[PDB]
């Protein structure tokens, strides 16, 4: 658990059931008023752009969001399949979670999966892939 | 750059700072407002529910006695025994000082302007403050809209009769659910609704001015004697920072008396420590203080903004992260 | 008897002088372009000088945080010299400064300061603007100036330069002052005695006298001599028997500078005073280079006081310790 | 049992065995110097005044000393005899206390008596005495009933009573 006022960015929390990466937080206390937080955040499900207000006495619980940069296999349409060199786990991602980067996604190639409790949310292909013209 | 020895501040900020000091003392000057200096330690405290003072302790010759003091946290209780005393209006530039507040627009220790108007009502002190915040932020004439009326342009819904079941549910469109659906105190909602709901889309252009704050909101303002829903009291605001506070001062010592025995009851409900009342203040309410309107504004905050800086560290020689 | 404790404690003639006598100072700075800075009043470092001691209060941050000490200051020297290094140029500022342990007739635990610095300017020249200032605030004649050696042999007839522990305790004696002087060992400590009890009270009784080159003892953060290394480049200035202020050309190496500080916390251990840390932003500063300067601090409160004829700091400070 | 700079006018105070009593007490603290106490004593033992300086840290014990109204009785080559009116005691006082008042000291004078862990160590006589001239001729110096020789008018004689002011030892008026 963090308290409202150690929201640094890239802070990952927990929040009403999903994860959040924190991009900026400011503190706010008007006149004869209590202190907060204003926080704008990363929600990671839908990588949209938040904003929540915290007592500066409130905290947050810590979520379980890594960044592992698996290797790309093939997907079969449906869900795009990818490996750890070291650990030889495999890992699915449905078609929400690799979003709009299927695109660039090529047979054979080294991601960094965003994964939140081990399940993969996020897929950032190394935008420096050579491609085909057809 | 960022060596903690230097200044948070530039030099070329520090020199249009200083020169925005003088504008202030001038313009005063031309007023025939008077320059006060008043204690920054002193026995008495307030009583204010979410401000919580500076404590230290003072020993005399030789390690003879002792005495606690608290840094004011403004110099309104000193002010209001002179306006008393018999000076008339004055203004003060100081440094007060608010611990658990530090941010990028707060400081623990932050240069206050507060003066005080015999015989101006809320309107003629607004008026002032107008000029002031015209010249020294070369701006347009504020606009001016009540508290209940912000509500409903930003919020549309009224302050001063919605219920915590109506203005829950505004709280949870502007997303703040988590805050509020647990929130039971009426004035905190209105004070996160508020905060959240209409300050950051007040004054984009010009500054604005929002009176007639809910009564339960007075502070130290009288009551409204039309509406006694409202209090005399009025904040302004720039570019989403609120920049001064102020208000129709309340001169019976008995109901200013009642008030703090209440923020007392308040705040050990709270688990707050309770501070003494002032009993100087009180004792000068009841000598009689003149009809007068004060208002107190964040100097550190105004030469932020005529200075376009970003931070309240960067018109602060050393903000307490390197003093 | 006395007024009802609400009430100001000097009169509010006094207050509206107090600030024409403040409009008149900033007037003075302002027509020389020097620069007005207002520096931080809480600082996590204090400064090691073994006779003061300061306030000391405790920063709580917004919700869950680690508490953070600080002490009050006791002059803004340490934060001017830094922003000298910044490169401000000529600053001075009026503000408001704490001292403990500090009360009485000319002292309050907190009280008004004018310091300021001069970039190349010698110890003599800072003086004749500290003249300057005294004239125009005071309309008195220009001061008189005698080095702290011709000043004790003025009065005490004897060379505090020269002069050993022994016949130090025979002026001493003197002035019957022995219940303090015969078992002190401190020579420094002997000739303050003796130059506060035996030279301040017959000094500045016309018009103001400065005093400079005192012991290299007592040079604080002035430069030593470089002529005569046994004074320091420092002088004191006093009117009608009150010390009104005390400059000097300042130190700028910081290997020395540190040592000195060095040296306050151990004379403190010995006389069994707390030790203080040594403000790494100062010294860090005076490693990037200081440029040559002057520095004076002046007690406005003393000087209001002489300029309206007051006999106390409480008469023409709003409100004094009892009824802050 | 009192500190320095908390001396205060009216504090009987010790120092170096003798009794003193403080004036006026001020604080002091020089440029890079160390708190002092400068206070203004009164010698009680030599009715002078005295001026010294105590480190702020200096402490005093404190001294018993107490005014106390006493009727002179008589003298007798040892001692001036006083007595109590309410407690019914007497004390003695020698010649080092009556000081230089004994040529004032009238059978039944209500007198000040200083003292000094019980013994007295001054008396003060009544403003104004009433004594009788035992000699002097046809101002002119006159001898009274006590020895103290005043100046009175020429046309005062032997036999009549004269007021003298016991401060400054002048004859006020006759009775
Ligand atoms: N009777 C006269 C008016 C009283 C106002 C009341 N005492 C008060 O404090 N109002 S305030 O809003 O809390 O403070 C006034 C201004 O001070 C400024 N302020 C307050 N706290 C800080 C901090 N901590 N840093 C910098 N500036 C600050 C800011 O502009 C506020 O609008
Ligand atoms: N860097 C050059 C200046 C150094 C100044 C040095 N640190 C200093 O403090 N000198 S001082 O004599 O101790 O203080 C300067 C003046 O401040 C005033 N002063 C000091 N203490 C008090 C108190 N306690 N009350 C009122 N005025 C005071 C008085 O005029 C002193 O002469």
């Amino acid at each position: 658990t963090y308290y409202s006022n150690d929201f640094r960015a890239g802070l990952k929390i927990m929040l009403d059931g999903e994860p959040y990466a924190v991009e900026a937080s400011e503190f706010v206390k008007p006149g004869k008023g209590q202190a907060f937080a204003r926080v704008k955040l990363r929600r990671l499900l839908t990588g949209t752009r938040v904003e929540k207000t915290f007592k500066s006495t409130d905290s947050a619980e810590g979520a379980d969001v890594v960044d592992m940069n698996l290797t790309y296999l093939y997907n079969d349409g449906e869900f795009w399949h990818f490996m750890n060199n070291e650990t030889f786990e495999q890992l699915s991602a449905d078609a929400k979670a690799i979003g709009d980067n299927a695109k660039w996604l090529l047979d054979q190639a080294e991601c960094i999966v965003t994964l939140w409790n081990g399940q993969p949310i996020s897929v950032t292909p190394p935008n420096f892939v050579e491609l085909e013209i057809v | 750059e960022t060596a903690s020895w230097q200044p948070s501040a530039s030099i070329p900020n520090l020199l249009k700072r200083a020169a925005i000091m003088a504008e202030i003392r001038r313009f005063f000057a031309d007023r025939g407002v008077l320059e006060v200096e008043t204690p920054c330690m002193s026995q008495a405290t307030v009583t204010d529910i979410h401000l919580v003072p500076f404590e230290t302790r003072f020993v005399g010759p030789g390690h003879s006695q002792g005495m606690n003091l608290w840094l004011m946290t403004s110099p309104e209780y000193h002010m209001k025994r002179l306006l008393v005393a018999g000076c008339g209006p004055v203004f003060q530039l100081c440094r007060s000082f608010r611990n658990e507040e530090m941010g990028r627009y707060h400081n623990p220790e932050f240069t206050m302007l507060e003066w005080y108007r015999p015989h101006y009502d809320m309107y003629r002190l607004m008026n002032e403050v107008d000029d002031l915040l015209q010249q020294v932020l070369d701006c347009p004439a504020a606009e001016s809209l009540s508290y209940q009326q912000a509500f409903l342009r930003y919020l549309e819904i009224d302050p001063l009769s919605a219920d915590k079941t109506q203005l829950r549910e505004v709280a949870a469109k502007l997303d703040l659910s988590n805050v509020a659906d647990t929130e039971e105190d009426r004035d905190t909602l209105l004070q996160l609704l508020f905060t959240f709901g209409v300050e950051p889309n007040i004054g984009k252009e010009k500054p604005t001015f929002v009176y007639h704050f809910p009564a339960s909101q007075a502070s130290l303002a009288q009551i409204s004697t039309e509406d006694h829903r409202v209090a005399e009291r009025f904040e302004v605001y720039y570019k989403g920072i609120e920049l001064a506070n102020g208000f129709h001062e309340l001169t019976d010592a008995r109901e200013q008396q009642q008030r703090f025995e209440q923020d007392n009851r308040k705040r050990a409900a709270r688990g707050l420590p309770q501070h003494p009342i002032d009993q100087n203040l009180i004792e000068a309410l009841k000598v009689g203080m003149p009809d007068c309107s004060g208002v107190a504004l964040g100097v550190d905050r105004l030469v932020m903004l005529a200075l376009g800086a970003e931070t309240l560290a960067e018109v602060i020689a050393f903000s307490v992260d390197r003093a």
